């Protein structure tokens, strides 16, 4: 961090973002130096893990849309509907496999990332 | 009503009549002197359908003459053998700006209710859920004399 | 058009909002999944959803409490995790449907209690206006004490030029130490309480067991008082007519009954 | 089936439904 | 026969409400469940496994 | 099973089978 | 489901249960 | 070892001893299925098993009771069947590990209470001495 900036010099420095990290980025570095306030430069994000697993289809993908409306009606057969969800829920349901190098990974991934955000691929989109 | 905001009525109480006082007795304080005294309020038709006597005594100890206790208890005779019938509601949002004590009608053909004038009671709603708005209501019978 | 979609049979859209204000501090959260502006406000999405159980009117305040749910981390509620604020948390509650600019206010009243029963969850218990009805209204007793607060509105004593804006020497566990009152007579802070600014323009407010030379004794232990904040500091009033009168010469408007009468009677057995 | 989940149940699950429903409706348990 | 495994977790308090569900890692820990099958084929084999099983007195003995 | 079904059930229909129920019986019950 | 077993229980069976849990937290329940 | 035993996560072997004492009579009877000697004390095992509900301190007398289940043919019990001996039968409970012999005092009392609700089982209801400030 010591630098000694030479006058009309510009040294730009090369902020690499790895790809370990908390799921949450909550960054306070501060460039504090003499006779100046302190100049804290704020780095926030998340940090999220894709699923890189190409899933066998030999059984269809079932893709679920969900919403919740609760509707009630009277003694008359009339009906008052309150839709509640404006965006449906979306599920997906598939198979998958993994045997050379896939495997292992996959272990790995689910112990380590576990029950977390991912960055699932649409593979009905392909 | 049940197209215009009714859901559902399940409770009735009718209530009945061979019941109830036939003779009530306030009791009130002069202010000019202090001195307790009372008023009787009597029901000679219920007393005539009443095989025993039966009677009451109630304490308006905020009347300081006879006369205002005299219309206040008429008005409780009034409410208590008249026979109120309380119903239990269920309504939709139609129902959503109703306030306790606010009077309004309510009728259900399939049920023979004809269009009654209640007064609304306990109020419990649910906007985010379920949806269900249920009311509580009391037949309109509150009216002070003024004689 | 909100009363007509309430009325329509298939554009229900129902959202709730919900406004927690404090004085010039005001937190908006919603029930939906993305932000909600109105009235020039923009309300939060909490990630995991706020939802309530009901609105009950029955006249009884013990009874018709209203509950909120919301998750661990919301913000308004952070507070009470180590000690509830000094001034109540108003709270309001809107409703509209989403695509629509109208909104209906269907609640309104302050946060009666909060707690985190889950780690991932959180029930907030708001209570309205009508509760504070049920503690008694005597307020009237035949003593010698003064029997008002100093600075009430029945002692209308001004503590503005008795306010005394310091900086704390050092702050322990149970005593705050500044030099500066060491200055004043023993006792002469006793009673009186200590308000310093949080944030925006509401302040945090805690009492003075004993004023004894440079150190205060703090009600409730120093925690949440900053080490280098301003603090500014009122006087107490003892309440005796000689304390009364010597220092805020407010006899006048002495509440107290000092030699009037304790026993005498006008129907008692022997005069002597 | 109605002896195992019906009454064992207030074991330690069904306190705190009967608590917040008592909490709602007082007026017209209180008496009677 | 095809065995499995799986990572059960502690992920209890989903707090789904009406926007969206959130998940908070009460420990961050994930626990292996390995299924296991055996043949005896033999008397000593046998006997071992009886031993085992009263060894494990069920979950509390771990191994 | 136990959970969703055995108190949740409060919510708006087990409380008038328990008022009737209570309203039943009433001595047994008053005191402890 | 929750119809003839959550509700009718209170005929005979929830009834013990229910005041033994009485018994039990007094107290917590006697006021509100 | 009791309370390293307690503490310990692998080693948890509860058992429950319950002592039944009137003047110079002793009754003993353990929650196992094997007699347990405890201060040259032996347990006698029920055919069938002995077991409570729970230990309650909260300060009420009438709320803090200890329930007792056996079955119908318990010997202490038998004798309030035609009427309740004059005497109280003290009740002292201890807690003590399988193959460990040293054992914690949980709950001490006296009967206040025994019912046979099936031909199969019995419950009785044990008392503290707190309850006995009630009376004027």
């Amino acid at each position: 961090p010591p630098l000694g900036f030479a006058a009309l010099e510009e040294r730009t420095w090369t902020v690499s973002i790895g790809t370990d990290g908390p799921p949450v980025v909550n960054a306070r570095i501060v460039w504090r130096l003499q006779g100046e306030p302190n100049l804290v430069l704020v780095i926030t994000g998340n940090r999220i893990i894709a699923w890189t697993f190409a899933p066998d289809w030999g059984d269809s993908i079932v893709e679920r849309l969900s919403a919740s409306t609760n509707i009630l009606q009277s003694e008359s057969a009339v009906t008052q509907r309150r839709a509640m969800r404006l965006a449906p829920r979306r599920e997906f349901d598939a198979n998958m496999y993994a045997v050379d190098r896939e495997r292992q990974l996959l272990d790995m991934t689910l112990f380590g990332w576990g029950a977390r955000i991912w960055a699932l691929p649409i593979w009905p989109d392909i | 009503d049940e197209d215009s905001g009714l859901l559902e009525i399940t409770q009735e109480k009718t209530g009945s009549t061979s019941l109830a006082p036939s003779q009530l007795i306030v009791k009130y304080i002069d202010q000019i002197d202090g001195a307790q005294r009372q008023i009787i309020v009597n029901n000679n038709a219920v007393a005539a359908s009443q095989g025993r006597r039966s009677s009451e005594e109630i304490e308006f100890l905020g009347v300081p003459t006879g006369e205002l206790a005299g219309r206040v208890g008429e008005r409780e005779m009034r409410l208590k053998t008249t026979g109120l019938k309380r119903y239990k509601g269920v309504f939709d949002r139609r129902a959503r700006s109703l306030n306790p004590g606010q009077p309004f009608l309510i009728r259900s053909t399939p049920r023979g209710i004809p269009e009654t004038v209640v007064r609304v009671g306990r109020i419990e709603d649910n906007f985010l859920g379920d949806g269900k708005i249920t009311l509580t209501v009391v037949q309109d019978q509150f009216n002070l004399p003024a004689t | 058009s909100f009363n007509s979609r309430e009325s329509s049979l298939a554009d229900g859209q129902p959202v709730r909002l919900y406004q927690f204000s404090r004085g010039a501090i005001r937190w908006s959260y919603n029930s939906s999944d993305r932000d909600i502006t109105y009235q020039n406000q923009i309300f939060r999405t909490v990630p995991g959803g706020i939802t309530d159980n009901g609105i009950i009117c029955s006249g009884d305040p013990q009874s018709d409490q209203f509950v909120i749910t919301a998750p661990a981390d919301l913000d308004v509620a952070l507070l009470y995790k180590t000690r509830s604020p000094s001034d109540a948390i108003d709270l309001v509650v809107y409703d509209m449907h989403y695509g629509d600019a109208e909104a209906a206010v269907s609640w309104v009243g302050q946060i009666g209690d909060v707690d985190w029963p889950t780690v991932d969850s959180c029930r907030i218990t708001c209570v309205s206006e009508d509760e504070l009805m049920d503690q008694p209204g005597l307020t009237d007793t035949y003593c010698r004490t003064c029997t008002a607060i100093v600075g009430d509105h029945r002692c209308k004593v001004n503590l503005v030029p008795y306010r005394v804006t310091l900086t704390p020497q050092s702050v322990s566990a149970w005593v705050i130490s500044s030099g500066v009152v060491a200055g004043y007579a023993d006792g002469w802070f006793t009673g009186g309480y200590v308000e310093w600014q949080v944030d925006g323009d509401n302040y945090d407010r805690r009492f003075i067991e004993q004023h004894a030379g440079a150190d205060l004794h703090i009600l409730g232990g120093t925690e949440g008082i900053p080490a280098g904040g301003q603090l500014r500091v009122y006087p107490g009033c003892d309440g005796l007519a000689q304390t009364c009168d010597d220092k805020f010469s407010n006899l006048p408007n002495f509440r107290g009954f000092n030699a009037m009468q304790g026993k005498s009677p006008f129907d008692g057995d022997q005069v002597w | 089936d109605t002896d195992q989940m019906a009454a064992d149940m207030w074991a330690g699950k069904g306190g705190e439904h009967f608590l917040v429903w008592l909490n709602k409706n007082r007026q017209a348990v209180k008496q009677i | 026969e095809d065995l499995t495994s799986s990572y059960q977790r502690l992920l209890s308090t989903l707090d789904n409400g009406s926007a969206i569900p959130r998940v908070t890692d009460v420990a961050g820990m994930a626990l292996p469940v390995i299924g296991h099958r055996w043949i005896g084929m033999g008397r000593a084999e046998r006997s071992a496994f009886r031993s085992l099983v009263y060894a494990l007195r069920g979950q509390q003995k771990p191994l």
